[PDB]
RNA sequence: AUGAUUAAUAGGGACGGUCGGGGGCAUCAGUAUUCAAUUGUCAGAGGUGAAAUUCUUGGAUUUAUUGAAGACUAACUACUGCGAAAGCAUUUGCCAAGGACGUUUUCAUUAAUCAAGAACGAAAGUUAGGGGAUCGAAGAUGAUCAGAUACCGUCGUAGUCUUAACCAUAAACUAUGCCGACUAGGGAUCGGGUGGUGUUUUUUUAAUGACCCACUCGGCACCUUACGAGAAAUCAAAGUCUUUGGGUUCUGGGGGGAGUAUGGUCGCAAGGCUGAAUAAAGGAAUUGAC
């Protein structure tokens, strides 16, 4: 446990985000090979009625008012998030 | 030319080794070409 | 659990008298007048276990009882630079590199084994390969990156091959 | 100005040459 | 290949407050009561000259 | 460029800019930024004009580097702090063995009186001109203590 | 001699045993660096990727018995502790100070936040003394050959230390105000307290001390979490059922990289004596010409 234990807080007071990024990709990728309609109806049905993944939303309203999302790395973030909501929103 | 970065299956005693025993490996090659050409053509 | 195969070299190859003592937690190798041959192999016997002692794999161990011309080099981090706290913690992140790639690229580069016991580094080869093997290492200490140590340890590797 | 003419016009009656005597840049040698 | 990130630097040019008496004055006592009148008079005042 | 511009009492005000200044004048003329080159260069670029005097101002060339050499080792530190060194005053001394060819307690004394009588002791050298290096060059003369 | 009620899982004070690399003044130890004495030996020693300045037959380096100077507390040193922060690691003593815990002790709203105002404040730096072992900006000088070892060496001023005074800036970071309440499981660690018919010890018993187990306060934190928030990284707080009220201080009105002009504001030089001077075979050539 405590070698467990030991590991964990260095890894937590690394937050560095192409790290994390990276950490992340790999998480997804691993979790995709390894691990139904209804889910999915009740996953839109949500998205469709809260509206949360357009650029209304206060940070990516306050991104795109301001051309600061000329830059491509928030251009990239932004854009991902409207994927996700459009794959929600898929049919 | 690239350098391998996993580690290597040989211990040093190994490595050595083969240094105490143009190349077969190459050579080897050289015939499963051959062969593969004398079965195409 | 790798004592099985670390007596029979000495005593069949060596012709050494070895033991253990569990009750010092130590090794034991003696010469047998009647049976060993070679002077240097008592010593031989007892440089190849101290090899093992740092923390360094058995079959690279046994390379110093094939060959005569194998040395440990060892320092510390801080010999270096007094580097502390997350410094010190990224530093030997540094030499390890990513899944310990970097550690590899320099072994296979400079013919050598490294082994990170924390602040403490151990280095195997021979002299002109454990020298250079430090220069590299080093070299990440002082902070450079190792993507331009790794292309420097190819410049090296190639210098190797011709030589 | 005319002060400075005054002080660069005396400096002619207190020259000498420089060959012998040690530059400054002795300085840090201590 | 490694970016490090930006490091966004402390403010040393002047805040937007500190700007009003970066003069010799402190120009936010300089000011008019009907700020109204005063754009309307001007432009009018302005064609005429 | 900036310290070739520099003047006195200014933060970049050092000893180029106190040489060059008494040989020539040196005036900005536009600035030129990085982008204007390429590959584009990790510093700013500048343009000045060099008007060398003519005459050439009749002062020894080594004797006014000397005394700027040794009150510039800490610019913003007072010019008396400058002699307290006591390798300042051995490669004085023997200077002033030189003087008397063609003693260390005298060449201290001889600095005091000439520190405080052109009262030049107290100021630092970041914050001084032309003339009060000219004048604090002569007292020295006067004295017999030529710096090179 | 004489009018009111609580004693807030608010606060202050008291008392009990503890706890701490908290602070100041003394004191002790500790190798190591440098230097010096004695002592055995004789050629180099040193330093780099490779070398020379450099010291060395008045004996270097190295060996051993000591002594002296000034710093500084390695290994123990940890995902630990203390302090408001900056910071704080040898022994023992004095001085006062402090958190938490226990309390069927005490005062009864004495409290939170804080312009003005005040104390402290990393390293560097300034003034005037002391000290000056090591390191060491500045500076000189050896070498200037070779790109992994490409900035190395020797000398070394200020400075590094201390006394009495100045400055007040950091990625002074959790890029994250303070106080209060509430909102998931788990076991590691620190300090204290409670409990057991638990182990060891006390090697006469015992009681303590050290451990084991369970619980309970306060602290640094850490795993899992469709509990909620976020775009996401991630967060027990950056959460409090769709849009917004527990109390209060401060800050901002737009980011990043480049340019243009100025009826604007504030700043910013020197110079007056001094002056040079065949185009081509008219060639190459161990290589050519006839
Ligand atoms: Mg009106
Ligand atoms: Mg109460
Ligand atoms: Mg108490
Ligand atoms: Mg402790
Ligand atoms: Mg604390
Ligand atoms: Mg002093
Ligand atoms: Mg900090
Ligand atoms: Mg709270």
């Amino acid at each position: 446990m405590f070698r467990e234990e030991r590991k964990a807080r260095r890894l937590k007071k690394i937050k560095s985000k192409t790290y994390r990024k990276i950490k992340k990709k790999e998480l997804m990728k691993n979790r995709e090979l390894a691990a139904d309609n209804e889910d999915h109806d009740i996953a839109r049905a949500k998205e469709r009625m809260t509206l949360k993944h357009k650029t209304n939303s206060k940070w990516a309203k306050d991104m795109i008012k301001h051309g600061m999302t000329n830059d491509a790395e928030t251009r990239e973030e932004m854009e991902e998030m409207l994927r996700q909501g459009e794959r929600l929103k898929a049919k | 030319f690239e350098l391998s970065d996993v580690k290597s299956s040989k211990s040093l005693a190994e490595i050595y080794e083969d240094d105490y025993t143009l190349s077969e490996e190459l050579q080897k090659a050289h015939s499963e070409i051959s062969e593969l050409y004398a079965n195409l053509v | 659990n790798s004592w099985t195969k670390i007596y029979p070299p000495l005593v069949e190859h060596l012709k050494l008298q070895v033991r253990m003592n569990l009750k010092t937690k130590s090794v034991e190798l003696r010469t047998n007048p009647k049976f060993t041959t070679d002077p240097g192999a008592l010593q031989k016997g007892a440089d190849f276990i101290k090899a093992f002692t740092l923390g360094f794999d058995l079959d690279d161990s046994i390379a110093l009882l094939r060959l005569d011309d194998l040395y440990i080099e060892t320092f510390e981090v801080k010999d270096v630079k007094t580097l502390t706290g997350d410094h010190l913690s990224r530093a030997i992140g540094r030499i390890a590199g990513k899944d310990g790639k970097t550690k590899f690229a320099i072994e296979n580069a400079t013919r050598t084994r490294i082994v990170l016991a924390d602040s403490k580094i151990h280095i195997l080869g021979g002299f002109t390969h454990i020298r250079m093997a430090r220069e590299s290492v080093v070299s990440l200490i002082l902070g450079s990156p190792p993507g331009k140590v790794y292309g420097n340890l190819r410049t090296v590797a190639s210098r190797l091959k011709e030589r | 100005r005319e002060e400075r003419k005054t002080i660069i016009g005396k400096l002619q009656d207190y020259k000498i040459d420089t060959s012998l005597l040690t530059s400054s840049k002795r300085l840090g040698e201590g | 290949e490694q970016s490090n990130k930006q490091h966004r630097k402390a403010k040393e040019k002047n805040t937007a407050k500190k700007k009003l008496h970066t003069q010799g004055h402190n120009a936010k006592a300089f000011a008019v009561a009907a700020p109204g009148k005063m754009a309307r008079t001007m432009q009018r005042s302005s064609d005429v000259n | 460029a900036l310290r070739l511009l520099a003047r006195p009492g200014d933060s970049l005000y050092c000893r180029l800019s106190a040489n060059v200044q008494m040989w020539a004048n040196v005036t900005h003329i536009m600035k030129v930024g990085k982008n204007n080159f390429r590959p584009p260069p990790q510093v700013e670029s500048s343009v000045v004009r060099l008007e060398i005097k003519n005459p050439r101002p009749q002062v020894d060339y080594n004797e006014w580097d000397g005394l700027l050499r040794i009150v510039f080792v800490r610019k913003n530190r007072t010019i008396s702090a400058g002699f307290k060194s006591t390798t300042v005053m051995d490669i004085l001394e023997k200077n002033y063995k030189t003087f008397l060819a063609m003693m260390h307690d005298v060449v201290k004394e001889k600095i005091d009186t000439v520190l405080k009588e052109t009262d030049l002791g107290d100021k630092r050298a970041g914050k001084c001109d032309q003339n009060d290096f000219l004048r604090l060059l002569y007292a020295f003369h006067q004295v017999g203590i030529h710096f090179s």
